[PDB]
RNA sequence: AAAUUGUUGAAAGGGAAGGGCAUUUGAUCAGACAUGGUGU
RNA sequence: GUUCCUGCCGAA
RNA sequence: CGUGGAGGUCAGUGACGAAGCCUAGACCGUAAGGUCGGGUCGAACGGCCUCUAGUGCAGAUCUUGGUG
């Protein structure tokens, strides 16, 4: 067996830069499969010195893509990147599929952003002969996925998202089929267990996957439709397992199998992937696929919300209502919202009195799905109930706030309400209640006159889809007023996350004393 | 009906179909211990480890090369 | 009197959202709008209002029964039409229902013929898990989407059709 | 608080709900040798 | 009345 | 094997979720059971050496409430 010796390695560098040869490469390569497989297994080499092990990492994910360009230089055709036909690119080919798995390893044991961005620069000049294989481009866009999916540096996600695009955006043959798939399946079962502090890292992998659905129109249309029917048959499975008497699995309690945040990750990435695509300049007067998908995602949507009006899990439908209505602002798609909230507020929490007043911490409305039922009939979480309940009505009704149809929006809305204000006992639900009825009232006196102006019938779409469109949004009653309610809730959650990073700062001192 | 008859063979007992035992793990100077016996034995986190400490486990695990037996629970599900 | 007014108050009643028996509700609406075509003004309030109550409905298969009765008083009662060239149909319009849509469509544009009657149990969410997980058996996928009448196909059933004459492979089965 | 009763909503079914068995058609998931070396 | 699981020694 | 009590010990574990309970899930043990995953739970508790207490069912007289 040869040892690494740091000459060694230096001659083999040497003779890289100038004449190599396909002798040269297997033995490079083999050496380093020698070193990525110390830990985890007959070999040829043998490492000992450090400073062998780092130069021969270095030299090799950092120049043997350029050898290997420089035998095999590929092509660029049509945008994509093609080796050319001859017998020396299939010897190359056999020596990168020869260190394409060492690759992966270093892509799976991957633990900080310059690591990763170094074994995925390499891996993208070795590209265009992996592109031959399936074992080796599946667990590669796997892999990276799998990187992707699992890393908590927000850098390291950039990167591999990056890597993904730009990888993606030059084949789209091979791949595109896969990424997609992988990545979606990643919000189906590695999700990762949400928290305040993962938050903006799976808001990040949704912001991102989102893309990737929409630069192929029809590809996507392909893949979407499958995986949203795949959440679909869930829904069926629950549905029908409650209510039927069969004592198979978990007649009373199938709520679990549906009602978790794997699934609420699914509608929500769902909402912004077809939001996206569906958005007016990328539409650009032109009808996309996606939009066709639409009414299936709402009628899963609010399938899922009805499925249960208990207290319990007022916070996921909290969830997938903003959803809908992100879903609406960005398609203009009219989504009925209203009713599910009219009907939550016949409960025992909008309306009966609090019982208990612990005075345990806030809920967490935005990033918690479920109750914990200690805060079940409770002061805070009535008040914080109600708290998100009331902004929620102001996005609906502040998404028509400019349009023409809004006061005949308002009335059965505003006569509903005080019906209920007028039959409710809780007086702080009442007065935030009201609030939103004089507004909403307000911008309807406030469309009236602006409409007592106009000449243009309903059924002149053009005229109609003009109304004000020199008025800002947010100088109409109801959104002066419900900008300034985003900011409040807005700097709150700056505050919390201000706070809480501050809270690993503090415990980090701890450990330097520790 | 049990009986000892039915008893394994001593080469074989105690043995996942991994190959490994599993030895039961709390912090990393736990972990050390089984630094060089990867082939024997894997790891298992026990489980009332907090998310944070799994992490930096898996990291030393990963480092030393040693088989975790139950890796992405608590930081992913099933 | 008495008996339309306590109608165009019941429209308004916040339980009639979530009543299993919208469908008699709809009949009953039917009946006595046709029975008060002299009083022109009251039945144009019913229909304003009925707009009003449906653009808040979660409940296809009744909005589809309002817009196909309102179709059907139109004829009886032409001056209805009238509404539409002296503001909520263009929500309708634009409504995420595919039927819904189409139904809005017909009445503005009076392109009556292509609609059958909207049948209660159609539109229902638990029939549109039964068509879109392909398995009814009295299936989606056994009929050949390759050649089929754009025009032919429901709206409903559209997205199905891009689906499977982009799918290939699986179409027919 | 259980246990119990009643109105409303969803679903399935048939006079009971109901299971087990067989066939049928489908849908969906996992499925390494990253085989050590040499040769042109 | 029976007596957590396994094993052992054993009249008549 | 399991359940508590006490002494000692693991510079043990814990809101990045402790204890309790469930889990027709995975692994281990011939088994009593153990470990992990998930769910539930939401504030502290567990492993280990020693001594000390201490393992699940059956059935009758009937009694009470409640329903015919
Ligand atoms: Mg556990
Ligand atoms: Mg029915
Ligand atoms: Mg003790
Ligand atoms: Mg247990
Ligand atoms: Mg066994």
């Amino acid at each position: 067996k040869i040892e690494l010796s740091l000459k060694l390695v230096r001659k083999w560098k040497k003779q890289l830069h100038d004449s190599p040869s396909l002798k040269l490469l297997r033995n490079i390569i083999s050496a380093f499969k020698v070193a990525v497989n110390l830990n985890k297994e007959d070999y040829k080499y043998a490492i000992t010195d450090e400073k062998a092990f780092h130069e021969l990492m270095f030299m090799v994910l950092k120049d043997v893509p350029q050898a290997i360009q420089k035998m095999a230089p590929y092509k660029i055709v049509k945008g994509a990147r093609t080796l050319p036909n001859g017998g020396n690119v299939s010897r190359v080919s056999s020596i990168v599929k020869s260190h394409a798995g060492s690759l992966l390893i270093l892509l799976n044991d991957i633990t900080n952003t310059e690591t990763a961005a170094l074994v995925l620069h390499s891996v993208n000049e070795l590209m265009p002969y992996l592109l031959s294989y399936r074992r080796i481009l599946k667990e590669l866009i796997k892999s990276i996925v799998g990187v992707w999916s699992t890393t908590r540096e927000l850098e390291t996600q950039i990167a591999s998202f990056a890597f993904l695009i730009n990888t993606t955006k030059e084949f789209k043959k091979s791949m595109l089929e896969t990424t997609l798939k992988t990545t979606y399946s990643t919000f189906i079962k590695s999700c990762r267990k949400t928290n305040m502090r993962s938050m903006p890292l799976i808001n990040f992998q949704k912001n991102s996957a989102a893309e990737l659905f929409g630069i192929d129109e029809v590809l996507g249309y392909q893949v979407g439709f499958e995986y949203i029917r795949q959440l679909a048959i869930h829904l069926r499975n629950t549905m029908n397992a409650t209510t039927k008497k069969s004592s198979k699995i978990n007649s009373a309690e199938a709520y679990k199998i549906v009602y978790n945040w794997q699934f609420c990750h699914s509608l929500d990435f769902w909402s912004r992937v077809l939001s996206f695509a569906c958005q007016p300049e990328k539409e650009n007067g032109s009808e996309s696929p996606l939009r066709q998908l639409i009414y299936p995602l709402v009628q899963v949507t609010l399938g899922v919300i009805r499925l249960i009006p208990t207290p319990q899990f007022f916070p996921l439908r909290f969830y997938l209502i903003k959803s809908l209505i992100r879903l609406s602002q960005n398609s203009g798609v009219f989504i009925p919202i209203y009713p599910l909230l009219s009907e939550i507020l016949t409960s025992t929490a909008f309306t009966k009195a609090p019982k208990k007043s612990p005075n345990l911490a806030a809920f967490d409305f935005e990033h918690n799905i479920k109750c914990t039922q200690a805060y079940l009939n409770t002061k805070i979480y009535q008040e914080g109930l109600s708290e998100q309940f009331v902004d929620l009505l102001g996005d609906y009704f502040a998404l028509y706030c400019k349009n023409i149809a809004f006061p005949e929006l308002v009335t059965p809305v505003i006569i509903s309400l005080r019906r209920y204000i007028k039959t409710s006992t809780n007086v702080k639900l009442n007065k935030r209640l009201s609030t939103v009825v004089e507004k909403l009232n307000q911008n309807s006196t406030f469309i009236q006159e602006k409409r007592s102006d106009v000449e243009f019938g309903p059924t002149n779409k053009s005229e109609v889809s003009r109304f004000l469109n020199d008025v800002a949004w947010n100088k109409t009653p109801l959104g002066s007023y419900v900008a300034v309610q985003r900011e409040v809730k807005e700097e709150k959650a700056r505050l919390m996350r201000e706070s809480m990073e501050e809270q690993d700062k503090e415990r980090e001192t701890e450990e330097a004393k520790l | 009906q049990p009986k000892i008859g039915y008893g394994s063979n001593k080469k074989t007992k105690f043995l996942s179909p991994s190959g490994h035992k599993t030895f039961l793990v709390a912090n990393v100077k736990d972990l050390e211990t089984l630094t060089m016996h990867t082939k024997t034995y894997a790891a298992e986190i026990a489980h009332n480890i907090s998310a944070k400490n799994r992490v930096v486990i898996l990291a030393r695990a990963k480092a030393l090369g040693i088989k975790v037996t139950n890796p992405k629970g608590r930081l992913a599900l099933e | 009197d008495r008996y339309y007014r306590t109608l165009y108050e019941s429209l308004f009643d916040p339980r009639l959202v979530n009543s299993s028996k919208q469908g008699i509700y709809l009949n009953l609406l039917y009946k006595s709008l046709k029975q008060d075509a002299l009083n022109v003004e009251r039945v144009e309030a019913f229909v304003k209002r009925i707009l009003q109550v449906c653009s808040h409905w979660l409940n296809v298969g009744t909005i589809t029964g309002f817009f196909f009765l309102l179709i059907q008083l139109a004829k009886t009662v032409p001056q209805i039409k009238n509404l539409l060239t002296n503001w909520e149909i263009n929500n309708f319009i634009n409504h995420f229902h595919p039927t819904v849509k189409t139904y809005a469509n017909a009445y503005v544009t009076g392109e009556t013929e292509q609609i059958a009657k909207p049948d209660l149990g159609l539109f229902t969410l638990s029939h549109f898990l039964d068509r879109f997980v392909y398995r009814s058996a009295k299936p989606v996928n056994t009929e050949d989407w390759l050649t089929k009448k754009v025009e032919d196909i429901k709206p409903e059933d559209k997205f199905f059709y891009q689906y499977f004459t982009t799918k290939k492979t699986a179409d027919g089965k």
